[PDB]
RNA sequence: AGAACUGGCGAUGCGGGAUGAACCGAACGUAGAGUUAAGGUGCCGGAAUACACGCUCAUCAGACACAAAAGGUGUUAGUUCAUCUAGACAGCCGGACGGUGGCCAUGGAAGUCGGAAUCCGCUAAGGAGUGUGUAACAACUCACCGGCCGAAUGAACUA
RNA sequence: CUGUCCCUAUCUA
RNA sequence: AAAGUUACCACAGGGAUAAUGGCUUGUGGCAGUCAAGCGUUCAGCGACAUUGCUCGGCUCUUCCUAUCAUACCGAAGCAGAAUUCGGUAAGCGUUGGAUUGUUCACCCACUAAUAGGGAACGUGGCUGGGUAGACCGUCGUGAGACGGUUAGUUUUACCCUACUGAU
């Protein structure tokens, strides 16, 4: 426990006599193996499997053709007057929202002003929720792209 | 619960028959493989302990023994079983043209209104010059591949009022089934010595039906406990069977005015320790181990160093009268 | 602890860490739930489940944080030691991100539960559920880099000494390549060889040593000539209460010239001056005449390619560390030979004869044949001790035959009077 | 081990989907 | 750390909650058991312990030092027949036992009144201190 | 989901789909003979264990639109390109250079801790070096050619 | 302090 | 001078619903490049990585594996010990007492470990927390309060049967 020893230990007695001959046979069965693996795993393993096997195929086809390239060289919020038992729990409201610049590679996270106007009804302008594609102003116009109310995030981009 | 001991019904009869024996080593001596018997009471043990490694090393330890009646058992006839797809076959059996009375009875559930005409056809016809039972023995001999021998206890030779014996199968282990038959030819009416089956030190497994409790249906049901050592060996003319090494005191085995619910110990007896299925007066059938189960405490020696023989029923200060006799002194109507 | 961090739990990368939270979630909560199911119990269910995922990583990420020592608050010499080979401010930084990740963890799974209850319809749930897993891998997935270095720290310094500053200690120290190393393989049971090439020795050794009974123990240092190897050594000198040995090359060994040599020496002894110093020599000697300018520095001529002189150092390197009726014998066992556990010849003890015998569990030891008697004859002893339930030993005695005939004779005289009758 | 039974419920639901997709498919042709 | 063997089933007398004795001079006046280190967990039952076994009690009576926390404690006695090796049943005048750390070194410099065998000699340590043995 | 139109169900037996309310056939008086539909022709079950061309060996295949985008050194049939007696692929024997330890980064880096150059000189061809390791070289391997070698074969896609 | 319980067993009509 | 306007239009009037189609699970949302191929030649779309902030809690039995321990095997700076993951694996086990403003947050210990669930209104084999149908009419200033009418139905069972036993 005070060095590198234990390859200090492999250098100054060796590993294993066959230690170099069991990677070689390990990785010539690799071959076979793997196709055993996509051929007998089940159920979520075999998805798992499919995936990444998927995945470093496309990884090595990048690298290749990179190498190819250099071989040629929920709503928003006594102040409710004239609403009826449509109580809207604290829980749906959100005061910030995602906002992006189409034309700007850069993202802020900015607090949201006031809806516009939201579609689908003008209730729904005027309780203030988010569905999607509700125009909405933000502190720096814009308008939310995702349902807030299936993932817990406001997404909008400014026009 | 245990559903492997399932269905816990009424057995089928009280001899409980063994299903099955211990291997057959067909080069060996002919010798028996089990042995009948009747369980009579318990008694407590003292003993050293020559076990290595134990703490209680080299040390004194109470143990309770189970006393079983053997009366010495006599072979009546011989039973040959050839092999089948079905199992093992019996294709014929021998009887040795002389009954006792005991099974004889056992053949009739009125016996004196039965006119006791048990067997005088069989014998009158097994005097002939042979060719009646020399056939069957070859018969046997050429077909059968296990051989079985029939015996029966000396129930008349017991202290219980049954007076009937109960017939039983026993396997031969030894030499082959030509031997086997040879062997059993000269055995027929002959008497077996109940140390010629086990010794002591050897380990013995029981086989008999427990205490019936009726509804609850509970008990009257057959079980086998295995590994029970062998502690002593007794005969009913040694006196001073529970004389041990140590104790050195003429006195038998049998308790001081007899067992409970049993009479007295006049024949052979095996002691092995820990209890055995069933009651007292309850007929058992010993078995060895059914393989070699010679482990250190099976192959450890017991030496006795005290036999417990005072008087079961109640309570017990003295082992023998004279004892009693000796720590009471006289009394008014001793004179 | 303190010695040495070899009980930090192994840190998963990434891919890793997430893959077996994934896992657990998936494996131990339930996964089965149909859409005429109770509403309250699909939200119940999918908040269970997150929560379990929360949980998970939370207890994750607290581990890695609490098996990780702290270097600010570790003792200051193992502070500059982790310093000078893994950067302060970047271990620093790393553990506040996994902190940090953990917050936004736990941020994440509350306000997804909090929302999680109003959902009305299964696929909301499921999508709400998908999107705080999304969350969660998208924090985890940004830890690659820390998690990977945390890693590699946490594989390297469990190898690391356990050294002792609080023990009285000796520091080898001087020129690299000066075999250094050859007296810490002389002195104690260290395993460095000579290595004529200079940086061998790209980490600390240690190797203990007794001398009158009290504990000590030796460093090995690479040597000082601003690099990680060499920076390390002067923290070991400065904080350590060790005693540094100062080595030097009398020959052409290492190139390095004598003058070079004692200027180097002097221009670090500010740093040392105080640490009970020595000078070990691994117109030429005049020279120094000044390295002995320092009352506490002695000149020990030495060689380091043998054991000329590492005994008498082994010990003056511990004294200057410490200057900081009559009884019965029997005649049989002064004349009894002692047993000599080499010699085949030597007498058998009951080792010997247990193992002819066989093993332990099956061996008796036989009192028998050992304890004395008058005749051997009857060695095996059978002593019945019981007699018609009386007790012999209460009877055993010499001379009862005395008392028999008395008895005899109180019989005889009382039979003639006629008292039976 | 999966049972191969058709279930008519199921069958009917597979024709009904079947239906469905047809029917989507038809209304897809835009482009 | 203490014992010297394997545990010998003797009988079970001493289950949580009892209050036994400290026959020891550490000033504690008794313990209060509330668990048995060692026992299995069957449906319902109650720990139980014997002589010669460590359990964890707590000083409910004594010098103010020693009372409201807990420590492992030894069985010296038990009060409840139960059959030695050595043939006759015995059992002792009451219950009783005595704290020591889990490394068995007793804290009373001497152990007072009658010791259980079977607890002498699986805890050597409590052997050493000690007096009458039976 | 809504708007319109057309059948089935009822005011419908019967045959088949093993079993049915949406499936297929189908003009209902009681009988005899033959010819058919769906559905079938190894047995239960009346009918060829019929003929012919190909396909699948599946650690629970298979005999009826969806979790389906992919992987498999699991089979058979194909499209494109390219080499092939100037020697196809594979298997071995050799070479695998010279500036130069290219320039920076240093306790140290001769290609394989790292940053960008990745240039020129000669070749049937050989890198500022694809991988193993040495503090560092060393050696070894392919990127690439020749010697033995003797004919077809590789890469990407379709069924 | 108690069979509520560890843990149930026994007798009576 | 009044009429329209109003998706808060509120109070009454009326139309039809709302009481697995193999469901279900581990990897998000919006934005951009990278692009198997389709877009009339292919006027549009688009996989994988990449980037920006972001009613609990009781009890006996059966069964599933998505297995805590026991058995075996591979990997990991695996020096030993101990530890983490993965694969076969359900044969055998998965604890004695306390928490009661949501008790499910959560107490202190034992044990090799104290794995999650199904048993179709899953069961009371099992306990109590629970907090309390509709119709009409009267007084109704924009608003709530008093009638009256009514439903309180798986049930004993010497009914079927698995059972444990017994002729």
């Amino acid at each position: 426990p005070q060095n590198d020893y234990i390859e200090r230990h492999i250098k100054q007695h060796g590993k294993r006599l066959d230690h170099e001959e069991r990677k070689r046979k390990r990785e010539a069965r690799e071959s076979h193996k793997i196709s055993e693996r996509a051929q007998k795993l089940t159920g979520w393993k075999g998805k798992q499997f499919a995936k990444k096997r998927y995945a470093e195929k496309v990884s090595m086809r990048k690298k290749i053709k990179a190498h190819e390239q250099s071989k040629v060289k929920h709503t928003f919020v006594r102040r409710p007057v004239k609403m009826e038992r449509i109580i809207r729990p604290s829980a749906l409201r959100q005061k910030k929202a995602n906002v992006t610049h189409p034309e700007l590679g850069v993202t802020v996270f900015l607090p949201i002003l006031a809806v516009k106007k939201n579609p689908q009804s003008p209730m729904y302008t005027q309780l203030g929720v988010l569905t999607k594609g509700t125009i909405i102003e933000v502190n720096v116009y814009a308008q939310v792209t995702n349902e807030p109310d299936r993932d817990g995030c406001v997404n909008a981009v400014l026009l | 619960g245990h559903l492997g001991f399932l269905p816990r019904k009424r057995a089928a009869s009280i001899r409980a028959r063994v299903k099955a024996f211990p291997k057959d080593d067909r080069s060996k001596p002919v010798a028996l493989t089990s042995f009948l018997g009747y369980k009579a009471g318990m008694t407590t043990i003292v003993r050293d302990l020559d076990r290595p490694g134990s703490k209680f090393h080299k040390r004194e330890v109470v143990e309770a023994v189970t006393v079983v009646d053997t009366p010495p058992v006599v072979v009546v006839g011989v039973v040959g079983y050839v092999e089948t797809p079905r199992g093992l076959r019996s294709l014929t059996t021998v009887w040795a043209e002389h009954l006792s009375d005991e099974v004889k009875r056992r053949f009739y559930k009125n016996w004196y209104k039965s006119k006791k005409k048990a067997f005088t056809k069989y014998s009158a016809k097994y005097a002939q010059d042979g060719a009646g039972i020399e056939r069957e023995l070859a018969r046997i001999k050429k077909y059968a591949s296990v051989v079985r021998v029939l015996v029966h206890t000396q129930i008349r030779k017991t202290p219980l009022a049954q007076k009937k014996a109960h017939l039983a199968e026993i396997q031969l282990n030894g030499g082959s089934i030509s031997e086997k038959v040879d062997w059993a030819r000269e055995h027929f009416e002959k008497t077996v010595a109940v140390d010629s089956v086990f010794e002591q030190n050897e380990m013995i497994d029981a086989i008999a039906v427990t205490k019936g409790h009726g509804f609850e249906q509970r008990g009257y049901h057959s079980r086998t406990s295995i590994n029970h050592k062998i502690y002593r060996v007794g005969k009913g003319d040694d006196e001073a069977n529970g004389a041990t090494s140590f104790d050195r005191t003429k006195k038998t085995i049998t308790p001081m005015g007899g067992f409970v619910h049993y009479g007295e110990i006049k024949n052979d007896f095996i002691m092995v320790k820990g209890c055995i299925p069933g009651n007292r007066k309850r007929i058992v059938t010993l078995r060895k181990s059914l393989y070699t189960n010679t482990s250190r405490k099976a192959l450890e020696e017991v030496s006795l160093k005290w036999i417990d023989t005072a008087s079961k029923f109640g309570k017990g200060r003295f082992q023998t009268p004279a004892e009693k006799h000796a720590f009471m002194g006289t009394l008014k109507k001793d004179l | 602890m303190q010695l040495s961090w070899k009980d930090i739990p192994t840190v998963a990368p990434a891919n890793d860490l997430l893959d077996i939270v994934l896992n657990r979630t998936q494996r131990k909560t339930p996964t089965v739930i149909r859409p005429g199911f109770k509403i309250t119990r699909i939200r119940a269910f999918y908040m269970r489940k997150v929560k379990y995922t929360g949980e998970g990583f939370v207890e994750k990420f607290e581990d890695i944080l609490k098996g990780f020592p702290n270097i600010n608050d570790v003792h200051p010499f193992h502070r500059d030691l982790m310093d000078t080979l893994y950067e302060k401010n970047h271990y620093k930084i790393s553990l506040a991100a996994i902190s940090r990740a953990k917050s936004l963890v736990e941020q994440v799974a509350r306000d997804y539960v909090r929302l999680l209850k109003f959902g009305q319809s299964l696929f909301q749930c499921k999508q709400l559920k998908r999107a705080a897993l999304g969350r969660m891998a998208t924090i985890v997935k940004k830890l690659r880099d820390p998690l990977a270095y945390l890693e590699q720290v946490r594989q390297h310094i469990g190898r690391l000494p356990s050294i002792d500053p609080n023990t009285r200690t000796l520091l080898i120290c001087g020129y690299p390549n000066v075999g250094k190393s050859s007296f810490l393989r002389c002195i104690t049971k260290s395993d460095v060889d000579v290595q004529p090439y200079a940086f061998t020795t790209k980490s600390l050794y240690v190797g203990h040593f007794d001398y009158k009974y009290l504990r000590f123990q030796a460093i090995d240092t690479p040597g000082i000539l601003m690099n990680n190897i060499e920076m390390q050594s002067i923290y070991a000198i400065a904080h350590l209460r060790s005693c540094v040995l100062y080595f030097m090359d009398l020959s052409e060994q290492c190139g390095f010239t004598i003058e070079a040599q004692v200027k180097l020496f002097h221009s670090i002894k500010p740093l040392f001056a105080n640490k009970s110093v020595m000078v070990v020599i691994n117109e030429r000697a005049q020279l120094l005449e000044s390295v002995k300018e320092v009352p506490g520095v002695e000149i020990m001529t030495s060689s380091c390619q043998l054991e000329e002189n590492v005994m008498e150092v082994r010990n003056k390197a511990c004294e200057k560390l410490l200057a900081s009726r009559t009884p019965f014998i029997p005649e049989s066992v002064k004349n009894l030979k002692k047993y000599d556990p080499e010699d085949p010849n030597r007498r058998k003890l009951a080792r010997d004869i247990e193992a002819e015998n066989g093993g332990a569990g099956v061996f008796n030891v036989n009192l028998k044949d050992k304890y004395l008697l008058e005749d051997d004859e009857w060695k095996n002893d059978i002593m019945p001790e019981i007699l018609d339930g009386k007790n012999v030993y209460d009877f055993l005695d010499p001379e009862i035959a005395a008392k028999l005939q008395a008895l005899e004779e109180e019989e005889e005289k009382l039979e003639n009077e006629g008292f039976y009758n | 081990r999966q049972s191969r039974r058709t279930s008519t419920k199921l069958k009917e639901g597979i024709k009904k989907k079947a239906s469905a997709h047809r029917k989507k498919e038809k209304k897809m042709a835009k482009k | 750390n203490g014992a010297q063997g394997t545990k010998f089933r003797i009988s079970l007398g001493l289950p949580v909650g009892a209050i036994m004795n400290c026959a020891d001079n550490s000033g504690a006046r008794n313990l209060y058991i509330i668990a048995v280190k060692g026992s299995g967990s069957r449906l319902n039952r109650l720990p139980a312990a014997s002589l010669g076994d460590m359990v964890m009690a707590t000083v409910k009576k004594g010098k103010p030092e020693l009372r409201k926390k807990v420590m492992p404690a030894i069985v010296v006695r038990q009060a409840k027949s139960w059959r030695r090796r050595d043939g006759v049943f015995l059992y002792f005048e009451d219950n009783a036992g005595v704290i020591a750390n889990p490394k068995g070194e007793m804290k009373g410099s001497a152990i007072t009144g009658p010791v259980g065998k079977e607890c002498a000699d699986l805890w050597p340590r409590v052997a050493s201190n000690s007096g009458v043995v039976v």
